[PDB]
């Protein structure tokens, strides 16, 4: 329906970025909205030819291309950027019981520093023997610890299959420094299985998570790893 | 900033009915909608509203324009259901749409028999789980060098089985320990 791109981006203050949005359902309306912890509308676009600030313009720059495409510009970003972006269109602004649909969103991090940028710690943590025993059934949990910022997924793979029966994750990564602006984060999951299926040897139990860091383009001086989009797993194997 | 909705959140047990409410100031408004958003997602439409009543399955919503709000029902609630919901109005005249700030839905399961223990696992150091504990069991957030997680509900759909968890871990620290400041159950289990 309605596309969006980047789904994740990491901006030094004062640099520039455009996300761009397209929708393929022939709507003449197009909008940008932020999300902060509900929506404001930045700017729109009520057809083709034309666009107009909307609540919170400030700092931002938009083209509507073609009937398709819309455009968001941020010419230097600042820190208060942060936010979560979602462009909608709707068939005409102008029409009685007009419908929005929404893209799925970009979450936008802006730092002082990308030295502030980690990819994700992670490691599974075994099934109790105590809860083995109690229950006959077996937890095992992932933990990623570390990242900046916090723009992870967390999957489980069991024998090379994605599963979904028996997980929760965390809805939210938490701060490992509430009072800090560039704490880093950290989201667990749990993965539980029967005592029996953790007790074959042949089992394996593989926590996936991707990280959405820096671009290629990204310029890195610093002595450790650049910190780029990347996937981090972990492992565990039953034992009997 | 003229639509008011419920503050939120609201806690539902699985199968009974939920209902939000929203007022709106504009008495011209044209149009109205409910949305629902997943936590880290988008928003997506869950159905306009009308003065005539409106309902599909489990879904009633209400717009009494005399007295300028709106209403969702949600009849047999789901866990699937638990979102925000956000009340839209479409002014139509001179002002953009306004979506409220939502009120947030957590549908609650029932946990026949709670077995709440506090177990510790070792990395493949270690981490304390938390689990079996009933639903109306909270886990508080006070050690800064103590990380809690909030309460999470996964469902082993084969053997039709739901259990709250919340895990722990520290750098300091036993488990033991570890959820003091939430009210624990005596005979929650410590394994030896």
């Amino acid at each position: 329906g309605v596309t969006q791109t980047p789904k994740f981006q990491v901006l030094k203050t004062g640099q520039s970025m455009t996300l761009q949005c397209a929708q393929d359902m022939n709507h003449n309306s197009m909008y940008w909205y932020r999300q902060d912890p509900g929506l404001r509308l930045i700017y729109y676009s009520a057809s083709e030819g034309t666009t107009d600030k909307g609540e919170v313009p400030n700092g931002y720059n938009v083209s509507r291309l073609n009937k398709r495409e819309f455009s968001l510009r941020l010419e230097s970003a600042a820190p208060s950027q942060t936010s979560v972006y979602f462009c909608a269109s709707s068939e005409g602004l102008w029409q009685v019981g007009d419908e929005q649909y929404f893209g799925p969103g970009t979450r936008l991090t802006v730092t002082e520093d990308l030295k502030n940028v980690f990819p994700p710690e992670v490691a599974v943590f075994e099934p109790s023997e105590a809860e083995i025993s109690h229950t006959q059934k077996a937890t095992l949990v992932c933990l990623a610890t570390g990242f900046y910022p916090d723009h992870v997924e967390l999957s489980w793979w069991v024998n090379g299959k994605e599963v979904h029966s028996g997980v929760c994750t965390d809805p939210q990564p938490l701060k490992e420094q509430p009072a800090l602006n560039d704490s880093r984060y950290a989201l667990s999951s749990r993965l539980r299985v029967s005592a029996t299926f953790w007790q074959n040897p042949r089992n394996h139990f593989r926590c996936q998570v991707q990280f959405y860091g820096l671009s290629e383009n990204d310029e890195w001086t610093q002595d450790r790893a650049k910190p780029v989009t990347q996937i981090v797993s972990a492992e565990a194997w039953g034992r009997a | 900033k003229e639509v008011e909705q419920d503050p939120g959140p609201f806690n539902v047990p699985e199968g009974a009915t939920v209902a939000f409410n929203c007022t709106y100031s504009n008495s011209a408004s044209q149009s109205f909608f409910w949305y629902r958003q997943d936590c880290r997602k988008e928003p997506k439409l869950l159905m306009s509203v009308y003065s005539s009543g409106n309902e599909d399955g489990r879904f009633t919503a209400q717009l009494n324009r005399a007295s300028q709000y709106i209403s969702l029902l949600i009849r047999d609630s789901k866990l699937s259901d638990s979102a925000t919901y956000l009340c839209v109005v479409q002014p139509g005249g001179y002002q953009k749409v306004t979506f409220g700030t939502g009120t947030k839905l957590q549908v609650i399961p029932n946990i026949q028999n709670p077995d709440p223990a506090v177990y510790q696992l070792r990395d493949s150091k270690s981490v304390c789980l938390f689990t079996d504990f009933d639903s109306q069991t909270n886990v508080s957030q006070k050690d800064s060098d103590v990380y809690i997680t909030d309460k999470c509900v996964l469902d082993m759909r084969s053997m039709d089985f739901k259990s709250n968890s919340a895990v722990a871990w520290s750098n300091k620290f036993a488990c033991a320990n570890a959820f003091n400041n939430s009210i624990i159950p005596e005979d929650t289990f410590f394994p030896s």
